[PDB]
């Protein structure tokens, strides 16, 4: 990162003048797809036998 | 009978797969009718040597 080091003493305050009021987006997922398998079918496969 | 009780509470359970069955199955193959040489290779004497 941009190193800097800060003006930093025992007798003096840095007070802010202005301020920007910024809109910041995040985004979470909170579902997976609804899936679901078929033993009879998918291990065997319309038979009988398996 | 897969829930494996005699009493269900409500709510939405899964019972199976279901498909429709086969009906009038078909058999297919090509047209050509000449037996293979059958005679050719069995009813001879001179089989060569291993
Ligand atoms: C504090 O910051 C704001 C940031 O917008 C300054 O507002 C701007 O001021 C300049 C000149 O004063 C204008 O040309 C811009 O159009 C202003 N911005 C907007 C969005 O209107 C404001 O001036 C700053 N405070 C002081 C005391 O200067
Ligand atoms: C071979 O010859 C025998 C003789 O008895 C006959 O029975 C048989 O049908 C013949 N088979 C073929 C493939 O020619």
């Amino acid at each position: 990162g941009a190193e800097n080091s800060v003006a930093y003493s025992n007798n003096s305050i840095a007070i802010p003048t202005n301020f920007t009021i910024s809109v910041t987006t995040e985004i979470l997922p909170v579902s997976m797809t609804k899936t679901s398998v078929d033993c009879t079918m998918y291990i065997c496969g319309d038979s009988t036998e398996c | 009978c897969t829930l494996k009780s005699f009493t269900v509470e409500k709510g939405i359970y899964q019972t199976s797969n279901f498909r429709v069955q086969p009906t009038e199955s078909i058999v297919r193959f090509p047209n050509i009718t000449n037996l293979c040489p059958f005679g050719e290779v069995f009813n001879a004497t001179r089989f060569a040597s291993v």
